[PDB]
């Protein structure tokens, strides 16, 4: 009917790739050889007997993680030609992952994306994982971007990837790649989501009670946020909202497009008899800044353009109630020159749970996603982190050895300095 | 006060009529609930649910109505505890008058008794002297001496009259008037309550029945 | 077709409209549910007066109810007759009541009075003629003795021909149960006197006198208390709705009984009345009746007529008897006690019969009088007013509303010109 | 013998459309699967208003259902009545709505337009006659306002002299659905003020209102708010499809309620409404149906007639009754409120009586009204369509399409002038 691809590179992008793809089968109903014990078009094809396979594509440097996948339970699912694995990694390096080792592979995974699109009538946009830390996430993804803009122009190339957290920190050259990476993608997507681990962390430590997570619990958080996106088309609802809906509200500008994500409610099983968990409940917690999965305060700065997602028991009357008592908070600010900001969406398909999962059932659910000025706080960090590295010239030269001329830096240092100034002259009244 | 009235006629100074205190300590946390609805003509107010409530401190009805969604209804309290007189008898209201199936008339409006608490049919039950039609004792020498009666042998009975091999409250009643006797729905209820081997009571099984029934 | 819209405020009317209407519908014969199932004929032919028709052969009364909390309303909900009331006419806030004439007056008043109105005007309009209103509230409280007088200006000014008839509670002399009622009495009294053009004043402690005394009752509820007080409001519309000998209606009332503007604050009584074990006894006749009336003892209002003189008065008889009966005993009673009556009105005793009694009585009356025993009544809330009023700080609770002080000093000025002008015309 | 062709596009035009062919098929007693099964000859008399007829006595409406993505029309397909439409009459894109009016209308509006136009041309000339089309759409969006006024004009040139009467649905002025609605708004309007003859405005902050104060549901869905609209269409077109006293067509309700090609802008209205359990105490006459039919409450759009004043209006009355008062209530109403209608236009309230009324009711009425409140509205979109174009940016999506800049100016600079022109027929 209609159909979008979902394209993974990167550690990151793979394991989150496996917790999305788990909660797919099960909402749906489909074992993990393929067969059954409706929208399966749109995430899967129909191989001509009973079994189904995904439309996703895996994509990293190095083996290991793929392995983990080639010989785990989820193994049937997925055809060989999906899983493409390097020989080395890109260890890091922007410039490893973009001219010398990238393009050794570029034109083959090109192929099978191709090659999974003309089976694609309806399709109507593409999805992309990424870390920016990662040499992979950056180096390689750069270059997939700028190939799939001019190999298919108007079609949706929407992001969600991982932001560096603000204090939490794994690359000591992690500063390098994201800046590198943030020129490539500025131009090229067509709208890109942030998330970090800090903010996460902190998320799957409070609300839902679990004391030491892994990142096996922050993926299934992430896939949650992925499914409720794509619920507006799967399932039957009194308000579809399609991806080019999603694309001409929230994004204001051609630069600004950058917006943050939300989830509520996000609690543990004991909490859940306690409260009745209303429209009013879930929608007041969407607000607060401890529920943000990108740790940015949105009271330092304003908001552009909002869309909220609602899921399961929900009656469109009581919607507009409370968003009206949204728009009372004097702690909520707006741009006087967007007075309306909001688009509401409400699915009757409810959220699925995981055996082993960190969710309780709740009958109800809502999602967001926001354009906020707030976010040119986090540029500004990583923008000091930058300089200071620079100024001493600390890791230059893994980077022109491997292919970078080093007139890259200031260009990369040059745009992001644009980007704040576009966000600050949007922020600006008259 | 008509309390007042007998005072007035009895002594020259009207000495206070005295309560019965001795009911009242004794019976101040007993209530019991039934579920009724009104017996009527227009067709949305036959739909209304009500609450009746029972005080036997002081003999009193208290009618509530629960708020239902989407009704389009003020629910609320319908009607305040108070001492009312029973039109049929001429007498205020006893609890031996509350009877599952019996049709009261609270107000001059006319209810239809529906289910009752767990509590209420249990202390109903607890005090057969005041709730004759709990005595379950009673009913069953009255359903054996039909039985008798009409010399019909009660497997048959059971196979004729019960649905899915269970019998229903309408089927316990069915076969009391076969063998010619009258069974008031809260005697089958309580049936139900004592013999049925489920948690609700709402059907009888071959074997608990025959032993109900030998 | 002289239709009579009644409005019941706040805590204390909703109580004693409620005990009214169950004494107005066992008359009628209606039921509860709003069914017709009386007994005669006689009883279908004025019922228009308080009542309107529904689709399905129920009836439904010309009754409004306003309070400033639901907890009234859910009461009423939960009367004898609570289906009776149509169910739109329940108009509420959502707030305390305060006891704060202040803020029932200024603060939630304006509120409710838009809403209240285009509910009243739905009943006013949709009948062929309206004679008078019919208010029932309290002077010492916040939401009857503040919202009420608000609505009272506002039907003055939409319908100024119509008779602002209203029953009103006097706060208690010896013991009463609230402090802050002079401020509330005083404040209410300004807008009653241009406003309304008949007013009965009822004290509760009268009613505890009179029940004690005649009725011999050691535990008397509000129940009995305030069937005492629904008894003259049946009478006084009895004209209407029955035929009789002598037709006397609330207009009659207004002109014979008030002489000048001002002079309408009016005493009320009701007839007969007997120990309820005593009543095989007691000889009941026209002469036994009018030894009732005139007792000092059987008077609603705890201001003794012996104190004062007499300007006006009214009685109505009801049931099948002798006009020359009814006529000679106001005869004999206005010349038997000139004393108490003013030499420069003659015949200041108005008479009226109908023809069909209240239930189980043969015959009964009620009375209504007008006389200069009410500057007793001013003068225990006027004294009590200076003394709080030097200690402005009750005021804050006042002020903090946005009540200006001098609003207590034009109050007091018009409430002691009318004491005043009492004192005048005993001369 | 006046057939009239339906024509629907979009979410919400499929949805309401969805929602009306139950209620129509309901009152003519049509089954499901299109045979007929009514109750009463009378059904059969003119049901070539609105239903075809196949050769095995299976009734087909004159319905087309345009979309440019299949989400909404698969919806359609599972429904109740889904199997009533005609297979063919399906015609949908493969491409995203967008909500984008630029892209709705030049992009994928011209490759449908073709296919779209032939279908309607096997409708408009299958019939003996053909006297106008009803368009259900919304503005808000980006196909039923996009694409639903470029079929608008297309319609216009083949068929000039057929009435195009269209049903719209209006932003909310509060909180609404969709961000960028001030642009789709604007440039629907210059469209649709030169080429519909009649459009009605329907607002959702209303039909939640209603629902709230009136029928005192917790929870009204779609479902409940569709159905509302669903009345008012079929009421406007009874006359055509059953006798009366007074025939009253949309050539007739034209020429009244238009003084202006220019302010044809309508609000609409329905009467009775009552709660599910209110029912009872009701006594529904005409006098009753008068009453909320001129009650601003009732209006479906958010527009307060007292704010404006009125030119021309328009009632309906369905069910056997007399006509005098019928027409009394138009003289009275009228005279009553001089103060809302313009003095150099007497007689502004047509009349109009129906013999059968619909299904539960034993008698109904519809309102149509003309007033300058609609300057309310106008100004509500140009205050915030301003704040949009000062903010250049969103301006790029509909560049990229093709849209000239000049384009916005345009529309604002002709629905400005539509603004003063209700000001100064005020005076
Ligand atoms: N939230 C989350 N982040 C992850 C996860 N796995 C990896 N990351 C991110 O990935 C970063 C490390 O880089 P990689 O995971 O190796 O990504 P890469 O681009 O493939 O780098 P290379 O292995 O050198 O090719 C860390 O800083 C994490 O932030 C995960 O499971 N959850
Ligand atoms: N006689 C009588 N007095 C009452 C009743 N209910 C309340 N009151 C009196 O009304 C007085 C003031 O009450 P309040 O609630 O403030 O009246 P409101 O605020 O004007 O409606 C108190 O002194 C009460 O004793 C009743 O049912 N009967
Ligand atoms: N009342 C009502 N409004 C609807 C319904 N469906 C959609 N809408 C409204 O239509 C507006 C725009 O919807 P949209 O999807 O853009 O319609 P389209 O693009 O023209 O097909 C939204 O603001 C919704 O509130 C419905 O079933 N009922
Ligand atoms: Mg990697």
């Amino acid at each position: 009917m209609r159909e979008v691809i979902s394209i993974h590179v990167g550690q990151a992008g793979v394991q989150i790739g496996n917790g999305c793809w788990e909660l797919y089968c099960l909402e749906h109903g489909i074992q993990p050889d393929g067969q059954l014990p409706d929208a399966f078009n749109t995430f899967f094809s129909e191989t001509g007997a009973g079994k189904h396979v995904p439309r996703a594509v895996f994509v990293d440097l190095e083996p290991t993680v793929v392995d983990e996948v080639r010989t785990g339970t989820y193994r049937q699912l997925f055809h060989p030609e999906q899983l493409i694995s390097g020989k080395e990694d890109a260890a890091n390096n922007y410039a490893r992952g973009h001219y010398t080792v990238g393009k050794e592979i570029i034109d083959l995974t090109l192929d099978r994306i191709r090659k999974l699109a003309d089976q694609c009538t309806g399709l109507q946009g593409f999805l992309i994982f990424h870390s920016f830390g990662g040499g992979t996430g950056a180096g390689f993804g750069s270059l997939l971007l700028e190939r799939l803009s001019v190999d298919y122009g108007k079609k949706s190339k929407l992001e969600f990837t991982v932001y560096p957290s603000p204090q939490v920190s794994t690359a000591i050259v992690e500063p390098y790649n994201s800046i590198l990476a943030t020129h490539s993608m500025i131009d090229h997507s067509d709208c890109a989501f942030m998330v970090d681990n800090e903010a996460l962390y902190d998320l799957c430590r409070r609300a839902l009670d679990i004391e030491r997570p892994t990142y096996t619990n922050l993926n299934r958080l992430i896939g949650q946020v992925v499914s409720s996106l794509t619920a507006s088309l799967r399932f039957d609802g009194a308000l579809n909202v399609d991806f080019t809906e999603f694309q001409t509200n929230l994004v204001p500008y051609a630069r600004i497009h950058f917006p943050i994500c939300s989830y509520a409610p996000v609690i543990s099983a004991e909490k859940a008899y306690h409260e009745q968990l209303s429209v009013a409940e879930i929608t007041n917690s969407l607000f607060e800044p401890a529920n943000m999965m990108v740790k940015c305060d949105p009271r330092h700065g304003k908001y552009m353009a909002c869309t909220l997602l609602y899921r399961g028991d929900v009656v469109p009357k009581d919607v507009s109630a409370a968003v009206a008592t949204i728009k009372t908070k004097r702690t909520i600010q707006f741009v006087d020159w967007c007075p309306t900001g909001f688009k509401m969406g409400i699915n009757y398909q409810p959220p699925t749970v995981v055996p082993g999962g960190d969710l309780a059932k709740v009958q109800r659910a809502v999602c967001m996603l926001a354009n906020t000025t707030a976010i040119a706080e986090a540029w500004s960090r990583l923008d000091h982190k930058f300089d200071l590295m620079y100024a001493k010239r600390a890791f230059v030269h893994w980077y022109v050895g491997e292919g970078m001329e080093e007139a890259e830096f200031p260009e990369a240092r040059e745009d992001l300095a644009l980007l704040e100034k576009d966000y600050d002259e949007v922020a600006a009244e008259s | 006060s008509d309390e007042d009235t007998l005072r007035s006629c009895i002594s020259l100074h009207p000495k206070p009529a005295p309560k019965d205190q001795v009911k009242l300590l004794k019976h101040s946390n007993d209530i019991l609930r039934f579920k009724c609805h009104m017996v009527t003509r227009n067709s949305v107010d036959a739909s209304r649910s009500f609450i009746l409530t029972y005080f036997m401190a002081d003999d009193t009805i208290q009618v509530f109505e629960p708020p239902a969604r989407n009704s389009g209804i003020i629910a609320g309290k319908w009607l305040q505890r108070t001492k009312l007189t029973n039109p049929d008898t001429g007498k205020p209201f006893q609890a031996s008058d509350f009877e599952i199936g019996k049709v009261l008339t609270i107000n001059c409006s006319k209810f239809q008794l529906d289910e009752a608490t767990e509590y209420a049919l249990s202390f109903m039950e607890a005090d057969p002297d005041s709730f004759p039609q709990a005595d379950l004792n009673r009913i069953v020498t009255d359903f054996r001496a039909g039985l008798k009666q009409s010399g019909k042998d009660a497997t048959d009975l059971f196979k004729k009259f019960a649905s899915n091999n269970k019998i229903d409250v309408k089927g316990l009643q069915s076969i009391f008037e076969a063998i010619g006797l009258s069974i008031n729905v809260h005697e089958a209820i309580t049936i139900f309550r004592r013999y049925s081997t489920e948690s609700k009571p709402t059907s009888l099984n071959i074997r608990d029945y025959l032993s109900f029934a030998q | 077709v002289r239709e009579i819209v009644h409005i019941q405020a706040g805590q204390c009317g909703n109580q004693i409209g409620a005990k009214f209407w169950e004494v107005i519908s066992d008359e009628h014969g209606i039921d509860p549910t709003g069914s017709y199932h009386g007994d005669s004929d006689l009883q279908l032919e004025r019922i228009n007066v308080y009542y309107n028709e529904a689709t399905g052969g129920k009836y439904v009364p010309r009754a409004i109810l306003v309070d400033l909390e639901p907890g009234t309303m859910d009461s009423v909900r939960a009367g004898q007759f609570g289906q009776l009331f149509r169910p739109d006419n329940f108009v509420f806030g959502q707030s305390g009541a305060g006891n704060n004439w202040a803020k029932g007056y200024y603060t939630e008043g304006q509120e409710l009075c838009e809403s209240i109105l285009d509910v009243i005007r739905k009943e006013a309009e949709s009948c062929d003629c309206l004679q008078g209103f019919q208010l029932v509230h309290s002077l010492g409280g916040g939401t009857g003795a503040g919202l009420g007088t608000l609505l009272l200006n506002k039907l003055r000014e939409e319908y100024p021909d119509r008779i602002l008839s209203t029953y009103s509670i006097v706060p208690s002399p010896k013991v009463s149960d609230t402090v802050v009622e002079p401020y509330n009495c005083t404040l209410s009294v300004h807008q009653l006197v241009e406003s309304a053009d008949e007013v009965f004043c009822i004290d509760n402690e009268a009613l505890y006198d009179i029940c004690f005394r005649t009725l011999k009752l050691t535990t008397p509820t509000y129940g009995d208390l305030n069937h005492l007080v629904s008894m003259v409001m049946s009478g006084t519309t009895c004209a209407l709705r029955f035929p009789g000998q002598l037709n006397s209606d609330l207009r009659k009332l207004a002109v014979n009984l008030v002489p000048f503007p001002r002079l309408h604050f009016f005493i009320v009584g009701f007839a007969p009345l007997t120990s309820r074990g005593s009543q095989q006894y007691r000889a009941l006749t026209v002469p036994e009746l009018t030894s009732q009336l005139f007792d000092n003892k059987n008077m609603m209002a705890a201001c003794d007529p012996r104190r004062g003189v007499y300007l006006t008065a009214s009685a109505h008889f009801r049931g099948r008897m002798s006009s020359k009966e009814v006529d000679e005993q106001m005869l004999n009673i206005q010349a038997r006690n000139t004393s108490y009556f003013v030499e420069w009105i003659p015949s200041n005793v108005k008479s009226a019969i109908c023809d069909i009694p209240p239930r189980g009585l043969k015959m009964a009356a009620t009375f209504i009088g007008n006389t200069t025993a009410f500057r007793e009544l001013f003068t225990r809330v006027d004294s009590q007013f200076q003394k709080m009023y030097a200690r402005r700080a009750f005021i804050h609770w006042y002020v903090n509303e946005g009540l200006e002080t001098v609003e207590f000093d034009e109050a007091r000025s018009n409430m002691t010109d009318l004491i005043q002008e009492y004192e005048m015309y005993e001369t």
